[PDB]
This record gives C-alpha cells, structure tokens and sequence, in this order.
C-alpha cells in the first residue's frame, strides 16, 4: 500500500485505459508460455501445446478475465490487500497448492502485459508504481502460507 | 545453448534492436533502479538519477555485452568469463538482482517493440537472460 | 557451472556413496515428502509411508541418475535428455520442488556422511543438483 | 505454519543438545561458502576468499553465535515470531538490505547443519519440525517488507 499519492494517482490513472476484456488472458496466457510448469494447474482447459494454441483458448482468456478482476479489486484496495485476497489466499494455498513463487511471476507478466499495451506511456516511474502493487498482491495472496 | 527456435527468436529480437540497443539497455537499468531501489547500493558512485550519461554508456555496455552474449551463445560461460569474474567475484551480486534486470529488460523490449514481443519470443528472451544471468553467477566462490 | 574443483569435489562426495545411493535417495524422498507435503501430489498413486516400497525403488531411480550425470558432468544437457522430457512435458514439475528435493537429498548426505559433507563439497554439491535441476526443467513447451 | 506438541517437544529436545557456540559458525560459514554473494554484507570481516578462510574466521564464527542466539530465543516464542524478530526485521531490511530470499537459504543451511551433527537423530519427523521454525523465522524476518 505504501505508495506516494503521486504513484497512487498514476496507477488508477493508467489502470483506467486498460482493456479489461483482453489484458488478463494476455497475462495468464503468457504465464503459461513463459513458465510452462504452470500449465500443470490448467489441464482442465485444453490445447496448450503451442503458443498460438495457449493464446487462442477462450478459457485461458475467460480466466485471466477473472484474475484481472481480482487485480482491479486489489488496486481499488491497496490498504487492505491481505483482506481483499483472503479466500483466494486459501483457494490458491490450502485447496490448490500453488507455489507462492508463481504469484510473483504472474505479477511480473502482468507488468510486461501492461508495458506491451501502453508502450512508452508505461514509464519507469509508473512501472515502479505497479511493482509495489503486484508485489503487494502476490505477497498477500500467499499469506495462508505465512 | 537452447532451442534453435529460442536462438531463432532471440536473434530476431535483437534484430530490430540495432542502434537502439544502447538506449534500451540503459532504460532497463533505469527501470531497475526505480522499481527496485536496493539495486542502487551496487552503484554508490554513479549519478543514478535520470539522464545520467553514466547509466547511458553503462546500458550500452550491458546491451553490447548481451549482443556479444547472443553471438557466442553456445559458449556463454566462455565469452562472458571476464564478467563471471567481475559481478560474481569483484562485486558479489545476489542473483535476485539478475532476475530483476532481466525482467526490466523484457518490459523495455515490450514497450518499444510490440510487434516483436510475441509470447514465444517472450519465453525465448526470458530463458536467454536466465542463462546469461547464470554465467555471471556460475563461478562465485 | 561448478568449476573444475567442484567437479573434483562432487566425485569425492560420490565416491563414498557407492551402492548406498538406494537408501540415501529413498531417504531424501522420504524426508522431502514429510517436511514439505504439497509435494505429495506428483505422487498420488504412491504409498509413501515411512519405510514404504515404491519409495525405495524410486530411490534407486533418482540415484543411478545422478551417477550418470556426475560421470557425465560436461555432457549434462544431452546425457540427461531422457529425463528432461519426462519432468517437463509429462510431469510439468514446478521448479521449486527440485529445490525441495535437492535440499532433502543434501540433508541425507550430511546425516550419513559427516566427514564428506564439508563446506567446499557442500557448495559444489548444491551447485551440482542445481545444475541437474536446471537441465531437468528447461525443456517445457 | 503452526506447531503441534509432538513437534514443539521434539524441536526443543534436540536443540537442548545444540552447542550454541558451534552451530552458528557452521551455518553462517556454510552460507558464505555455498551462497558466495552473501559475502557482500560481510566484507568488513576481512578475508573470506576460500572455504577454509571463511570457516576459520573468528568474525564468521563469532557472528553465527549471535545469529543462532537469535534463533534459540525466537524458538522460545513460537507463537509470536513476528514480535520476537520485529527489531531484526527492520535492521536486515531497511538497514542491511538483505534480500528476503537469503533468509530461506540460511535456514535450509541450518537444517543441513543439524543433520550433519546429529546424523540419524535428525530424523525426518525431526526435520519436518525444524523446517517449520526456519520457515516462520525466515518469514518473520522478512516482515518489514511485503
Ligand atoms: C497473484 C496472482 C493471482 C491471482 C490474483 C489469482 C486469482 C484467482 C482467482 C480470482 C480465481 C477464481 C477462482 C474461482 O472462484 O473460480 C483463481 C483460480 C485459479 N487459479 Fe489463480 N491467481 C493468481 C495466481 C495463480 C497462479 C500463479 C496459478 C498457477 C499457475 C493459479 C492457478 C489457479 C487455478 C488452477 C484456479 C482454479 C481454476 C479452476 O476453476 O479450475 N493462480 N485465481
Ligand atoms: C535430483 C533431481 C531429480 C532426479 C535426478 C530425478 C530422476 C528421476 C528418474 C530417473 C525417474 C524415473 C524415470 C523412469 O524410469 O521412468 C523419475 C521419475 C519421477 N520423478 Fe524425479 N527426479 C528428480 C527430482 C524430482 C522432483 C523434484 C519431483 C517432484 C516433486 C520428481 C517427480 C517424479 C515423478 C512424479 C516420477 C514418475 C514416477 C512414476 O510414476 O514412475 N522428481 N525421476
Ligand atoms: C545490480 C547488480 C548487477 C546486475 C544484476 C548486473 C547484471 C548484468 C548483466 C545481466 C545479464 C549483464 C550482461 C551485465 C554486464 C555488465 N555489467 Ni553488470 N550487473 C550488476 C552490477 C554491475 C556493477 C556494479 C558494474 C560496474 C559499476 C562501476 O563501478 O563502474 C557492472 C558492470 C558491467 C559491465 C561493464 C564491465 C566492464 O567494466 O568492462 C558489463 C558488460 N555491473 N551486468
Ligand atoms: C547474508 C545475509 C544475511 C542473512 C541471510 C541473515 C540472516 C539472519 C537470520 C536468519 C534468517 C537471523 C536469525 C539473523 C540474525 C542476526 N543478524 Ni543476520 N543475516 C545476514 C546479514 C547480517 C549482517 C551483515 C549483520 C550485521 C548487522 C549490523 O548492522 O550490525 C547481521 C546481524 C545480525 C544480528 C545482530 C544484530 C545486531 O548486532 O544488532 C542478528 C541477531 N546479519 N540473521
């Protein structure tokens, strides 16, 4: 949460211009191509033997859509991340058993995804804003491990 | 080194980099100092602030170093020794800073080369840095 | 990685392992499964209760493997080819676990070899299994 | 991330046999040897250029004494590791700048040291236990981040 307002205003700002319909599938899809092992959690989804394969899929995109929401949700609540992701922290840890290290990887893929969509507009300071954020979320998403 | 498909793309990623490579490298560095302040205590002698030329030449160094590391791919530990010896031994650099710089590099490449930032090059590029990262890490002592 | 000396040390450590590698490898598994349980899923068809059957056999599996890799130090990506495909594509093993088993494997050597497990061997040994782990999870598609 | 009786008793018991003047040295000394880079927060310890030089460094051997004292006392307060390590968290974080990853590393090194001294007594159930302590402790020690 510990973000200067300047960063806080910068975030929502950029955040607004985001295609909430595409970005998440972009992120989660990329997560699988870049970090394959992570596929071991989405066998329920289908063809993921090739990139275009993984990328095309509507579940992967359908899902990232849910994931992003959880992010928007997080952004709208920086002073309460731990609380905001509680059941998720359980779902991912207790039930699913996702290694918390993949929370950080997704967090950084999201950052690459944004960067890809806003080009030069995703400036070094803005990125800095987001890193404090994606770290804030991966970190509270793994709390039921703490 | 790794998948010819991986060298295929990595070759083609720096294929549109060209003369910008110096500048892209410095953005990564700049990106790395702003998002991960701690990395700044490795350069307590530079004007780690905006526009510093130090970062500039430096980024060029890293970029070339990389281009150079792209060339002698199947033998990186070899062609990067003087470095293995410099960051691992001379400066003792925690590998978490390598993962950080590699990440800042993908973001820079992503911000400037959208058409070339395909998930496939993203994976290919990220592995290449995992490796370059290791070589400057597979010799400490 | 693992400088020549490391090559030398790894073999020193191996030497004293001999045919013991069946209990030792099995004890690492045994231990890993207990200390970090999530890791249990990669084996949902396995009986892994102390002393168990499948555990011991699989123990030989992992062991023979490391002797192949040690005797094959310089030829690691290829000499270990069969495995990569299994652990990456079929198994899709989260790399963190190769960090978990590697640790346990280490706990075991140090518990059965107080004179071999020195700080120099240790480092050389961890680097070994790190280098084996990398080549075990790099192939993913 | 919680400790049962069977465990609590097992962890206390074995620690009873831990020579608080030799474990730290070993644990800290191994960190410096296994994970070289950790050597950067200890350049004012003079020489640590070879395994031996490090292992026989009254500075090295010294510091691990207080590092393990740190553990030994935090092992008394298993229910409030967050309090017990509060002041050390700020130090290593805001002051020292030690990446929280090296905390997971120092603990697994320690566990490696307990196995090297108690051999067969450091049985799996014994390790399963000590693992949770080093886990909470590393976690506890990375608190002033997150
Ligand atoms: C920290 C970033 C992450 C966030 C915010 C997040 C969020 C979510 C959310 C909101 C759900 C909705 C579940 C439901 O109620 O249907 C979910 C499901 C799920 N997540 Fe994540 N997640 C993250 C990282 C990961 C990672 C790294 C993995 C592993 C690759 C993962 C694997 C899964 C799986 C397997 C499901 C259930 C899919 C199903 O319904 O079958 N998540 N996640
Ligand atoms: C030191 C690193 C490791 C080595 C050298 C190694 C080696 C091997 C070998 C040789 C086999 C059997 C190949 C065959 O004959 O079919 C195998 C199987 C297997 N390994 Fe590993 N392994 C390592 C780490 C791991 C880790 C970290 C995991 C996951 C926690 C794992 C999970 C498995 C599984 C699930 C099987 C298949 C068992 C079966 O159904 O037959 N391995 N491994
Ligand atoms: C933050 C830690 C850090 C990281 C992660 C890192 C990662 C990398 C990577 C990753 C793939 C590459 C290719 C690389 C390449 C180089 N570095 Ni790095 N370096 C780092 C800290 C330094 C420092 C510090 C110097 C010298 C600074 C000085 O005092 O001039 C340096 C100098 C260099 C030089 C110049 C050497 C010379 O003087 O001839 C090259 C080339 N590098 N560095
Ligand atoms: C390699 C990095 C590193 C790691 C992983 C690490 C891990 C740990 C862990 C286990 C997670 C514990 C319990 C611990 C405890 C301590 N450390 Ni650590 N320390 C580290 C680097 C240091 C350094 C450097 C100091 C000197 C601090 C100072 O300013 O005096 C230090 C000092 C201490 C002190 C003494 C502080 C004082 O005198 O005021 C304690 C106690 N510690 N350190």
């Amino acid at each position: 949460v510990h973000l200067t307002p300047e960063e806080k205003s910068a975030v929502t700002a950029l955040w607004g211009k985001v295609n909430v319909d595409e970005v998440g599938g972009e992120a989660l899809g990329r997560l699988l191509v870049v970090y394959p092992w992570t596929q071991r959690f989405f066998e329920s989804f289908g063809d993921l033997s090739t990139p275009d394969a993984v990328m095309g899929n509507p579940k992967v995109k359908a899902h990232g859509k849910k994931v992003l929401g959880a992010f928007s949700d997080g952004l709208a609540h920086l002073d309460n991340l731990k609380g905001t992701f509680a059941t998720l922290s359980e779902l991912h840890c207790d039930k699913l058993h996702v290694d918390p290290e993949n929370f950080r990887l997704l967090g950084n893929v999201l950052v690459c995804v944004l960067a890809h969509h806003f080009g030069k507009e995703f400036t070094p300071p803005v990125q800095a804003a987001y890193q404090k954020v994606v770290a804030g979320v991966a970190n509270a998403l793994a709390h039921k491990y703490h | 080194v790794l998948s010819p498909a991986d060298k295929t793309n990595v070759k083609a990623a720096w294929g549109k980099v060209g003369a910008h490579a110096g500048e892209y490298g410095a953005e990564a560095l700049e990106r790395m100092f702003l998002s991960f302040p701690t990395t700044k205590t490795y350069f307590p002698h530079f004007d780690l602030s905006h526009g510093s030329a130090q970062v500039k030449g430096h980024g060029k160094k890293v970029a070339d170093a990389l281009t150079n590391a792209v060339a002698h791919v199947d033998d990186m530990p070899n062609a990067l020794s003087a470095l293995s010896d410099l960051h691992a031994h001379k400066l003792r650099v925690d590998p978490v800073n390598f993962k950080l710089l590699s990440h800042c590099l993908l973001v820079t490449l992503a911000a400037h080369l959208p058409a070339e930032f395909t998930p496939a090059v993203h994976a290919s590029l990220d592995k290449f840095l995992a490796s370059v990262s290791t070589v400057l890490t597979s010799k400490y002592r």
